[PDB]
């Protein structure tokens, strides 16, 4: 189960 | 010169030191406007939040002593980070602004409820904020105002909460807004707006003032029970007890299936987990409502979680402090200034 590292400010 | 310099901002001036370029108005949290800088020794983007006369009130006071002592002595992966503080004016007589420095971060949450998180991003979110939360709880502290506006993430999907001027419009716990007493979940029920927010991707509660807010809520999760109003003040229990009555809806009617995104290939990553910790969290009376360790242990969240991340040794407060007394203008000045001073 990996955590995330990216998210999108789009 | 003197370290220091001027630059207007609009109608606000910064002085700040030589160090700082750059500076561009990124926004305003409580009690200050801030500043995006270039930080030219780190070589680095930071952010700085200035408080003019901080001492002016007793309100105004009250909270920049609370979020300078606490932003020294607090230190976690999950809270925004202190890099430096001042202030540009030579002495006690003359002191009359304070500036903290700290990491600046790409975007607070406004802004994440806005696009289309998959589940492992909504719960590692969260649980970056929960944990924040218990380290802050495990010092006694209680933030009592989480918000979006207030609560910060990266673009590589770490979050920190800023703020505790005001930590000691709905996102209060109900607890809070109804002058009834409190103790450490209110800052749950916070969490469970934010994550309801997370989910239906806008405002929870399509409601304008601190008490549309109210019937909008009551509306939803149906009013709170008769041995929940009996706690209340009879000033108070008397309009609650006015209001129209509802049943409320179920968690699976208020947030469907179609809501969440497809469940992931992990097991408890699933929109009936998300339902059931929301639903645990999202209660009106606060000794129904589930803690930041059940929280935190619970199937949606518990994915995720580290025992060095979540059970870090609390802050340690002199207790000396804790606003436990009010004060007159002089006293408070000196008190900001010695602990700002303290903070050089």
């Amino acid at each position: 189960p990996k955590r995330p590292t990216t998210l999108n400010l789009f | 010169d003197n370290n220091f310099y001027s630059v207007e901002i609009g109608d606000s001036t910064f002085t700040v030191l030589k160090r700082y370029q750059n500076l561009k108005p990124i926004g305003s949290g409580a009690q200050g406007i801030v500043c995006a800088a270039y930080d030219a020794i780190l070589e680095r983007n930071v952010a700085i939040k200035k408080l003019s006369r901080p001492f002016q009130n007793q309100t105004h006071a009250k909270r920049a002593y609370r979020e300078l002592v606490l932003m020294k002595v607090v230190n976690h992966k999950n809270i925004i980070g202190l890099l430096n503080v001042f202030t540009p004016q030579k002495s006690l007589e003359e002191f009359q602004d304070v500036y903290i420095v700290m990491e600046l971060m790409d975007a607070n949450l406004s802004q994440v409820i806005q696009m289309e998180l998959d589940h492992e991003r909504m719960s590692y979110l969260l649980y970056q904020m929960l944990v924040g939360i218990k380290h802050l709880h495990s010092a006694g502290i209680i933030h009592r105002d989480l918000k979006p506006s207030n609560i910060v993430v990266k673009s590589d999907a770490t979050l920190k909460i800023l703020d505790f001027g005001l930590a000691r419009r709905y996102y209060r716990a109900p607890e809070v807004i109804l002058g009834m007493g409190y103790k450490e979940n209110v800052d749950i029920w916070s969490v469970g707006v934010i994550m309801g927010e997370m989910i239906k991707g806008g405002v929870l509660f399509p409601g304008t003032d601190h008490i549309d807010q109210w019937n909008k809520v009551i509306e939803q999760l149906g009013t709170p029970s008769p041995e929940f109003m009996k706690k209340l003040q009879p000033t108070v229990r008397t309009y609650v007890e006015n209001r129209p009555k509802y049943a409320g809806y179920s968690f699976e009617k208020l947030f469907p299936d179609v809501l969440f995104p497809a469940d992931s290939e992990h097991n408890k990553l699933k929109a009936s987990q998300a339902r059931d910790l929301l639903s645990k969290m999202l209660v009106i009376d606060a000794s129904k409502r589930i803690s930041v360790d059940e929280a935190l242990q619970h199937p949606y969240i518990n994915v995720w979680y580290d025992p060095s991340e979540a059970e870090a040794p609390p802050p340690k407060i002199p207790d000396k402090q804790l606003d436990e007394r009010e004060h007159t203008i002089e006293e408070w000045k000196e008190l900001i200034y010695k602990e700002v001073m303290d903070l050089e």
